[PDB]
């Protein structure tokens, strides 16, 4: 569970205030957004650790792409115009799925065997589940 | 509005934190940092800063108490030793506390301050 | 001015010097008649074999001492708070705090009385002298004449910032019409603990010349 | 920063200093102002510059005399404005007579002689004719 | 919504039977319902009442699900508590409440309850 | 309230400090007029070459001293107990006990007089001043004006448990609505002699998160 | 009725020592040990514990003495310094001694106490 950094700031900055009552609220509340997603990646990846290090792996999915704010929160209401666009670039984590093949090479190394070398006739989607069930 | 007073008090972020496309965040320079450093202190109340627990003017713990000469003399004492702890760059020189002529419930405090080390007037209003 | 009512003496005990933790209050029944503040400074006179100049050096400035007396009463019909309750409250301020293993820090204040530029008198109790008279035949006391003696223990984060506004580290000065740099660097010695030399004042401001300042210009004198 | 709810809200409005009311020394500034908005009285009393700038306009030669009067330690003053137009950057000789004919007029002599609190008068607008008067 | 106002107009009328009576009374938790019952009250004895908005979540069972409670039972004790020392002339606001965890509604949601020109509700 | 009768001064001598062995009592004939309690604390002011901050440290809290006077009489027709009997009883309380090779521990008490939150004044006799006047011509004294001066020696097993209720070893705290762990661990420093750090407070309670507490939950802060 | 207050005061045998077929002897837990630790002290008189000779409230040595304001003030003094010696976990906060309205001979003492280190109310009655 992730609790936002925009909550702990003093209330005169207006982050928990009513939305867009004053005009200085919105450029501040977009400034805290990049430093929120860097901390929200750190809270996901500890919760992914039973998934990241299980021996019965089944997923493409690595470090994380979840939105930091709960859907009822006022912090969600500020960036509600571009929350569909920010979540979709957060789905760049499927492009980082080569890293998941480097953990299976590490988890197979407990039992003395390396992972298979990557070939040219892979069909890399169907290649990987063979490498997953091998572990 | 010179570069000399910046060398005594430094540059910091303006308290309305408005960001611009040129020059980045609007910087409060030397004579105007110390005025805005007083505006931050009066505007926060103690306990709602994150780790600095006792930072901010507690005028909230004596309001809804009746206007007399004993409440007024407790404001001028509280507003004096609080600027001494949390504002080393601004020395207070007078406090005037009086209730407004229009609305009788509200009372208006007026803090007169000089900056330390320097006796340089501001030419006109700005930043 | 605004109203007409008695301000009464309150002694707030704090566990720490800065005044952040509160240990309890005590409001006086009747105010003291008089408040006596006693200051003192020690000077030692320098002896020398050669000369006979009378010049006494400064050793130490002893802290202030406030001395007030109070009375508590339960004879009268107007007052009903017992004196065992109030004398237990008063001795718990002149008491060794078990948290900090010291005594507690008192802050006497009442009304618009500034105790030489502080709204309160921060200090601890040096003595206390209860004088019970006029007991009931139930042996409840009905009159008590306490004599308090305090000694000034003020916070250090307050006294750190009075030195900085009195003698700052950096000065800015406005020139006025044909005062020389030799004359202006003597005016820095009022508030810079030995003034900057007239060369090292010209080097810090980046002066092109010793007389190369216009009278409108602001000079800076750091140490 | 909620300004309608009860609390401690800082404002930009400057309230007045506690006046000492020196009775035997109080000036008038009789000069041209840019605003002239006061419709009740003849000559009005000012206390601070921020009260004067709201009450008589800004950026004129008579303001910098009030601004320098409140810096040297004066605390109360009266302002009796001249009703005519504010002059040019330099004073022409056709216009400089219009000031001194307004100083002999009974429109400014009745406001001074009727108030009976002022103990000394002064014109800060006479140094405006120091350039190009002849 | 008018069922609350039918109860307030009954209560403020009840404080007219004899000289020294006051009425501390509960406000509805819903914010739209509170603003409507402030405007559509229309009694000629409004000065004898005072409304305290949020319901308190006290520390009594059913600390995990504390029982939601009327706020006026706590304010009548601090009215009595500020009468003991500072007299009736002192205002009963700005004094701490003992056994409560939180107001069940947020404070920022009820910032429209105070009106300096209209009817203002104590928060 | 219930009755109307004189409570009289009794001095009970105990052989030990705790108050378990009894050495004898003495009830006063007439009560004292006044009771004077004198407290005192010693403060030494710290000298330092660099700074000029006025800050006096705490050295020692001197014990309390009660000073009462009594009168004994045998002139009057109402009283018949001789003063040799009562002055022998009084000097046997200000006396070196042969069992413990010290003086005996007195406990002055009368009525509902609390001597600052104790029902008795536990302490030993520091002085005693008999002033015989008005003898008979048989040389039996008929008036005696004793002046007692005590100094406070209180039991140690009482003072061990006042420190534990003032600054306990373990604290339980009830959270309330959005106080942070950084804010709540500062509130422990009121009664824990330097508060627990906000990490070591979270480790002791077994917190899953630094903000992973509900507002109803009870935290524990041991040192 | 939580596990937190057990960690401050410990578990001990309940003073009515009733043994059960499940869970063994009934254990008095944290907030209820300190109440029952006061019920043991008031119920024993000094001298009848075996080797701890001076343990127990001696209210027996002043009874059959007349009810006045001097006996009542001797009970509140005796009941205060006895809880200090033999109850380190419970601090006394008030003693009310008064004779009952029904029967005039009996007088009823009422000890109000808080536990040390903790300000946590009990939710309802039990154990």
């Amino acid at each position: 569970s992730y609790y936002p950094v925009s909550d702990t700031l003093p209330p005169c900055y207006g982050l928990q205030h009513s939305l867009s009552e004053s005009e200085h609220l919105l450029p501040l509340h977009q400034f805290m957004l990049p430093f929120e997603q860097l901390l929200a990646c750190g809270c996901q990846q500890i919760a992914m650790l039973p998934r990241l290090l299980a021996f019965q792996r089944e997923g493409y999915e690595v470090w994380g792409d979840q939105w930091p704010f709960k859907s009822g929160s006022v912090n969600d209401d500020a960036h509600q115009d571009y929350a569909p666009a920010l979540k979709d670039l957060l789905g760049q984590i499927a492009l980082d799925s080569d890293h998941e093949l480097d953990i299976i090479n590490y988890l197979l190394g407990y039992f003395g065997t390396q992972r298979a070398p990557r070939t040219f006739t892979t069909q890399l989607d169907d290649f990987r589940a063979v490498q997953q069930g091998y572990l | 509005e010179n570069q000399i007073l910046t060398q005594l008090y430094g540059r910091g972020w303006a308290f309305p934190p408005v960001f611009s496309l040129e020059k980045g965040v609007e910087m409060a320079e030397g004579a105007e940092d110390v005025r805005q450093s007083l505006q931050i202190l009066f505007s926060t109340e103690p306990g709602e800063r994150l780790m600095r627990e006792n930072y901010g003017c507690g005028l909230n713990d004596f309001m809804f108490e009746n206007i007399r000469n004993e409440l007024i003399a407790e404001i001028e004492s509280h507003i004096h030793d609080n600027v001494l702890r949390y504002e080393p760059r601004a020395d207070m020189t007078d406090i005037q506390v009086r209730q407004s002529p229009g609305m009788g419930n509200t009372l208006q405090v007026q803090v007169m301050y000089r900056l330390r080390g320097s006796d340089i007037n501001q030419q006109i209003q700005g930043v | 001015l605004i109203e007409r009512g008695l301000a009464k003496l309150t002694i707030n005990a704090y566990k720490d010097r800065e005044g952040k933790i509160r240990a309890g209050t005590l409001q006086a029944m009747y105010n003291p008649d008089s408040l006596q503040l006693d200051y003192q400074t020690d000077y030692q006179q320098s002896q020398a074999i050669n000369s006979e100049k009378q010049s006494s050096i400064y050793v130490q400035a002893k802290p202030a001492g406030l001395s007030l007396e109070l009375i508590f009463d339960a004879t009268m019909p107007g007052n009903k708070t017992p004196i065992e309750e109030q004398l237990m409250q008063l001795k718990q301020l002149c008491s060794v705090d078990a948290t900090s293993n010291e005594t507690r820090f008192l802050q006497v204040k009442w009304g618009k009385m500034r105790w030489e530029s502080r709204g309160y008198f921060a200090g601890r109790a040096k003595s206390l002298s209860v004088n019970y008279t006029l007991f009931d035949r139930d042996a409840t006391p009905l009159r008590v004449r306490v004599i308090l003696a305090l000694v000034a223990d003020e916070s250090l984060v307050l006294q750190e910032t009075e030195q900085n506004l009195q003698s700052p580290a950096k000065i800015a000065l406005r020139i006025q019409d044909g005062v020389s740099l030799a004359l202006m660097a003597a005016s820095t010695a009022s508030t810079l603990s030995g003034g900057v030399d007239y060369l090292t004042l010209a080097w810090q401001n980046g002066l092109d010349n010793l007389n190369g300042f216009v009278p409108g210009e602001i000079l800076q004198a750091t140490r | 920063m909620e300004r309608l709810q009860p609390g401690v809200t800082l404002t930009e409005s400057i309230i007045t200093m506690g006046q000492q009311e020196i009775p035997s020394a109080v000036p008038v500034f009789i000069g041209y102002t840019v605003r002239y908005p006061e419709q009740s009285e003849a000559s009005v009393r000012i206390d601070s510059l921020a009260e004067y700038t709201s009450l008589f306009g800004d950026d004129h030669v008579m303001m910098f005399a009030v601004r320098h009067y409140f810096d040297n330690g004066g605390q109360q003053a009266f302002v009796l404005p001249l009703k005519d137009n504010m002059p040019s950057v330099e004073m022409t000789t056709a216009e400089a007579e219009n000031l001194i004919a307004a100083l002999r007029s009974a429109t400014v002599s009745e406001a001074i002689g009727g108030h009976s609190q002022i103990t000394l008068i002064l014109v800060p607008d006479m140094a405006r004719l120091n350039d190009s008067d002849i | 919504v008018s069922l609350w106002s039918q109860g307030w107009e009954a209560l403020l009328q009840l404080s007219q039977v004899r000289p020294n009576l006051f009425v501390l009374l509960d406000a509805p938790d819903n914010v739209e319902q509170a603003q409507k019952c402030m405007t559509t009250l229309s009694s000629d004895y409004r000065q004898w009442g005072a409304a305290y908005w949020p319901r308190l979540e006290t520390t009594y069972q059913k600390i995990f699900q504390g029982t939601v409670l009327s706020p006026t039972a706590a304010v009548a004790a601090v009215i009595q508590r500020t009468d003991n020392d500072a007299g009736v002339w002192k205002a009963p606001a700005n004094i701490a409440l003992s056994q409560v965890i939180r107001p069940v509604k947020s404070y920022l949601q009820g910032s429209v309850l105070f009106n300096s020109s209209g009817t203002s509700l104590n928060v």
